[PDB]
């Protein structure tokens, strides 16, 4: 319980960020492998913008 | 970003030779084609090999009437005349012999660099001397070279820094490999020596 | 925030409240629910100011060029209006000088 | 020069339309040799600049058109251009509507450069993020474990 109790915030303030970042985007994220497309499909937005 | 920078430069560059049509460097092809539908010759086309020293000068002698087409008859011209609406705007037409074009009439004087042409009545003109000038082409080959040495430099670098790009995006790959199955335990202890304990 | 104890908390929003003072300087309606809102025995006051906030910061999103209900979501809105307007402020320079 | 003559009177005039009339041309003549900075092709007509009477050509008025002998064996036609040179009262008015449709243009880029902005932001905040977050990103909840 105190090994969890430890782990805990950070792992609360590490779900909230990424609550927030996602809920921001349309899409929610389940993955590092979908978070890294994800920022692909920015980089393919932002060189067609540009 | 660097390398879609590179692929923007090289797009203008591209976009810049595409210009560069026919022969080697965009020539009027409705000009041409005018000088097909009436009987003579383009007048750059007579004059494109010219010498390059006094290519500049027969440019500013000219002006506007630099593109024109040598038509001795001048006959087909009239009839055909009210028949131009695709022509150009202000359409210079001269009367001369394609195969020995005279010189064209011009009360020109030579100034530094430039020259005065008593166009008309209570009209004198002033001009200078342009670059690359519409006569004495010889195709400027060399300018289109220039363009492709520059483009193919872009597309080079554009190349190194793709090959740059896919080497960094191996190695983000290999680290959320790494982190994604062997973050648990990165970096801690041994626990062979516990065991032993 | 759950775990960690009361003083932290305390000191944070102490921090917090100093910077809403000098942030809504300005405002009237605003700063007097912040004046209301620190009685201790009061606490759904600070609820209260909260949505006083939102509420307030939605009458002026001046709705006529933006939308967003949400004025978080409105950022974006500014942000182009004042892209926008950095434009045309250089439209009227050159008019001027002209 | 009314909207209907500014087209006529601008092919009559050709690359002249916007010459300078000075009656003696002979101020100019020794400025000529020092003129290096000028357009290639300086127009220069003769007559009296307040009541300048109009400029003697060979001139042939053609349906939308005119012909005209420049020099001998040269002639220029000159199609009736739309939204000429001469006549700059309108021509005003379609500046003016050069302005609106740049508002247009503007506007689109306006909103260009912001979705650039955004992505921007959205790229430096993920940046960031994984900087921080990804040491327990999708990690199992602590919560339910301790409750139970």
């Amino acid at each position: 319980i105190q090994s969890l109790t430890a782990r805990a915030p950070v792992w609360l303030a590490a779900q909230d960020t990424l609550n927030q970042l996602c809920e921001q985007s349309g899409e929610t994220l389940a993955s590092s492998n979908d978070v890294t497309e994800y920022m692909q499909q920015l980089l393919e937005r932002e060189r067609e913008a540009t | 970003v660097e390398r879609d920078e590179v692929a923007a430069q090289k797009r203008e560059l591209e976009k810049q030779i595409e210009r560069l049509s026919q022969p080697s460097g965009a020539e009027d092809s409705r000009m041409i084609a005018l000088a097909e539908r009436f009987g003579g010759v383009l007048l750059s086309e007579i004059y494109d090999d010219i010498t390059i020293d006094d290519a500049p000068y027969f440019s500013a002698l000219y002006g506007p009437a630099r593109h024109g087409i040598v038509v001795p008859d001048l006959s087909l011209v009239r009839p055909h005349l009210e028949t131009l609406e695709d022509c150009p705007e202000d359409l210079y037409l001269i009367e001369g012999d394609p195969q020995s074009f005279d010189d064209s009439v011009f009360n020109a004087e030579e100034q530094t660099n430039a020259v005065l042409v008593k166009s008309s009545d209570r009209q004198w003109r002033y001009s200078r001397y342009p670059e690359l000038p519409l006569f004495g082409r010889a195709a400027r080959e060399n300018r289109l070279e220039a363009l492709n040495l520059e483009r193919d430099a872009l597309a080079e670098r554009y190349a190194t820094l793709s090959f740059d790009v896919q080497k960094i995006q191996r190695a983000h790959q290999a680290f959320s490999q790494f982190v994604g199955k062997h973050l648990s335990v990165a970096f801690d202890t041994d626990p062979e020596a516990e065991i032993r304990e | 925030l759950a775990y960690m104890e009361g003083g932290a908390l305390r000191s944070m929003s102490d921090k917090a409240l100093g910077a809403l003072r000098l942030a809504v300087a300005d405002n009237e309606h605003l700063r007097d629910a912040l004046r209301l809102s620190e009685d201790p025995k009061r606490p759904e006051r600070k609820v209260q100011f909260f949505i006083a906030v939102y509420q307030h910061l939605r009458e002026r999103i001046r709705q006529d060029i933006i939308r967003t209900d949400d004025p978080v979501d409105a950022i974006e809105q500014m942000e182009i209006e004042l892209a926008r307007l950095t434009e045309e402020l250089t439209a009227r320079e050159q008019k001027l000088a002209i």
